[PDB]
């Protein structure tokens, strides 16, 4: 048993799905808006993801654009949500704010 | 009255790893790491990959980030450096006596717990054809490559630049092999100066006690011989002729060192006719045109090359080669005075003193010490095996060059330059 | 977002540009007081009397 | 006497954090630059000149 946590959680699948990236086929991490330290992350990923990334982005603009969805079946489940990205940023974030301490002293 | 001098400690530890220090007072302090992982170890799979390491001493550790190496070392003022030699690389670090602590935490990451990011070893994939730019700039460098390239057809035939069909293709992973497999216990010196013996050892205890590569300084180098030619057009050419000589340590190898001095190295009067330098003597009495000859003497593990070196006019080349070579004959056939070895073995005496009198050529020779001889060997001694060196012995390194099948390396317009076959 | 601007180089780079950044404003207000012809701070001054009754 | 530096000859590379790149040992010049007429490869895509954490007070 964890019953508030997954509601909690429930919540989350709930807001997912209101989203709708998922429809159009993206993940979490393709909706992020590219700041300075996301452009560096995505800089940073190996070629596989990369590839994977710039094709879900295309597909993704091209149903945008005959403002279209995916069939169901094909849509991004909440659970199968690769957070691919996050390692990279925190690891740019955690470099970042090392420079902004070493610039105080 | 000044200090009376410290003595050095010396320590090897159960599993292989060497410890020196010496409190020398001095305002400033030095460590070196030494590491039998020289370009030597390199394989015909992973060419440059001990370059781009070198290369590599301040990308990002666990325990230290990048930007933490630069700014930690650069706000106190000291320095990071890694010198690769055909056997050894060697990181060494400087800075005040007070802040030997940080350095050494530095030193530690660089050298045991290295990341090799992806994108940061992408990043510096182009430095190596600046580097390889910035040495092949001396005529030398590439001469020596090629010397040995042609010398020897196994490890000490690899060079200390990458080749560049390498460039780029050095992999992330390729680093993490050659430092697990290289920078082991057994394959490793400590060396302190400015440091006290329990700090060193007790860093060597907790941080260096690394074992699981490769055990055999000689992974062995098979002599060979031959030439390599390189058409350059090129002002004057550039020729080394060598001959197997004598593995560092040996008896043999401080007669090949007197055999130099004999010889000639570099010179001693700025702008000087060289009177003592026999080879310098010979060629210029049918030589009457710029010109530089030297007696050429290196020494490794299991292996030596000596013999001699030539800068000279395209056209002068075959004659400056043919006069030196001779030179070297009349050694060989009996031609050799007794105040001729004196006088040798007081420039050898007097440079080796010179060499260490310093802490960065100290540093250096108690590291190089350590890893060829798992030894420190006093100044004192190492002049008595000097003057054990005999006239018969320095002849018969001499006949040693002459009749050993050869190995030469040139550059230039090759025109007028010899072949081995014609020598 | 303001927190990185906070510690002792920027006390420092602060007490560095404030003679300046104080004789600059002494600079604006003489220009704005000249400018518009300030009476109310002008008539104070020992020699701009041009409002001469 | 084991260092490839103290039997002056055979190549050493160098690199470093804050200072230049050296090489080599000996190896002819020196004693090439005063028979004159050698003007040597200078600055055409090049590091510094001589190494500087020489000064003084």
């Amino acid at each position: 048993v964890s019953a508030s946590s997954r509601w909690l959680e429930k919540i989350r699948k709930w807001y997912y799905n209101a989203a709708g990236f998922n429809k159009l086929g993206l993940m979490r991490d393709d909706t992020i808006h590219e700041n300075d330290d996301v452009k560096e992350a995505i800089r940073r990923l190996p070629e596989n993801l990369y590839d994977d990334r710039v094709f879900r982005i295309k597909r993704a603009l091209d149903l945008s654009m005959r403002q279209q969805i995916l069939p169901k079946e094909q849509w991004t489940k909440y659970e199968e949500d690769k957070s691919y990205l996050e390692p990279y940023l925190k690891e740019v974030i955690r470099e970042r704010k090392e420079r902004e301490e070493w610039a105080k002293k | 009255v000044p200090p009376h001098p410290q003595d050095l400690e010396f320590t090897r530890l159960p599993n292989g790893l060497v410890i020196a220090s010496l409190e020398n007072y001095a305002p400033a302090s030095r460590i070196g790491l030494f590491i039998k992982a020289g370009s030597r170890y390199e394989n015909s799979n992973n060419l440059g990959t001990s370059h781009l390491l070198r290369l590599a001493s301040s990308l990002t550790t666990k325990g230290a980030s990048s930007f933490k190496i630069t700014r930690g070392i650069e706000a106190v003022g000291g320095k990071l450096s890694v010198t690769s030699t055909r056997e050894n690389m060697a990181y060494t670090v400087e800075c005040l006596r007070d802040d030997v602590d940080i350095l050494m935490e530095f030193l530690l990451n660089v050298t045991t717990a290295p990341e090799f990011r992806r994108w940061e070893v992408a990043a510096l994939q182009p430095q190596l054809r600046i580097d390889k730019a910035v040495a092949l700039q001396n005529p030398q460098a590439h001469v020596i490559e090629n010397l040995h390239a042609a010398a020897y057809r196994n490890a000490l035939a690899n060079s200390l630049y990458c080749p560049d069909y390498r460039i780029g293709k050095v992999t992330p992973v390729e680093l993490h092999d050659y430092v697990q497999n290289h920078f082991t216990s057994a394959r490793m010196a400590l060396i302190g100066l400015g440091v006290s013996h329990p700090v060193l050892k007790q860093v060597a205890e907790q941080f260096l006690n690394i074992r699981g590569g490769l055990g055999l300084s000689g992974a062995k180098a098979k002599y060979h011989g031959g030439e390599i030619r390189e058409q350059n057009g090129d002002s004057l050419v550039h020729a080394a002729l060598v001959a197997e000589s004598a593995a560092i340590g040996s008896a043999e190898a401080n007669a090949f060192s007197v055999l130099q001095h004999v010889l000639g190295a570099g010179p001693h009067v700025k702008r000087g006719s060289n009177a003592t330098s026999s080879l310098y003597q010979a060629v210029a009495k049918g030589v009457h045109q710029p010109f530089d000859v030297s007696a050429f003497n290196a020494s490794y593990s299991d292996s030596g090359l000596f013999g001699f070196y030539t800068i000279s006019q395209a056209a002068s080349a075959g004659d400056v080669i043919k006069a030196a070579y001779n030179q070297v004959k009349t050694i060989a056939q009996g031609n050799l005075s007794n105040p001729d070895v004196q006088a040798a073995k007081n420039k050898l005496k007097a440079g080796y003193l010179m060499s260490v009198e310093s802490s960065e050529g100290f540093l250096d020779e108690v590291g190089s010490q350590a890893l060829a001889a798992g030894s420190y060997t006093p100044p004192s001694t190492v002049l008595q095996q000097i003057d054990a060196v005999a006239d018969a012995d320095v002849i018969n390194a001499a006949k040693k060059f002459v009749s050993g099948r050869k190995s030469m390396a040139a550059s230039g317009n090759l025109g007028h330059t010899p072949f081995i076959d014609e020598l | 977002m303001l927190t990185r601007f906070l510690g002792p180089r920027y006390r420092q780079l602060a007490r560095n540009w404030v003679p300046t950044a104080g004789l600059w404003g002494a600079v604006g207000a003489v220009g704005l007081v000249w400018a518009t012809d300030w009476r109310l701070i002008l008539d104070w001054v020992p020699y701009i009397n041009g409002k001469f009754k | 006497m084991l260092s490839v530096a103290a039997r002056s000859g055979p190549f050493a590379p160098v690199l470093s954090a804050t200072s230049r790149g050296v090489a080599g040992a000996l190896r002819p010049l020196v004693q090439a630059a005063v028979p004159a007429t050698s003007e040597s490869p200078v600055l055409d895509l090049k590091r510094s000149v001589l190494c500087r954490e020489s000064l003084r007070g």
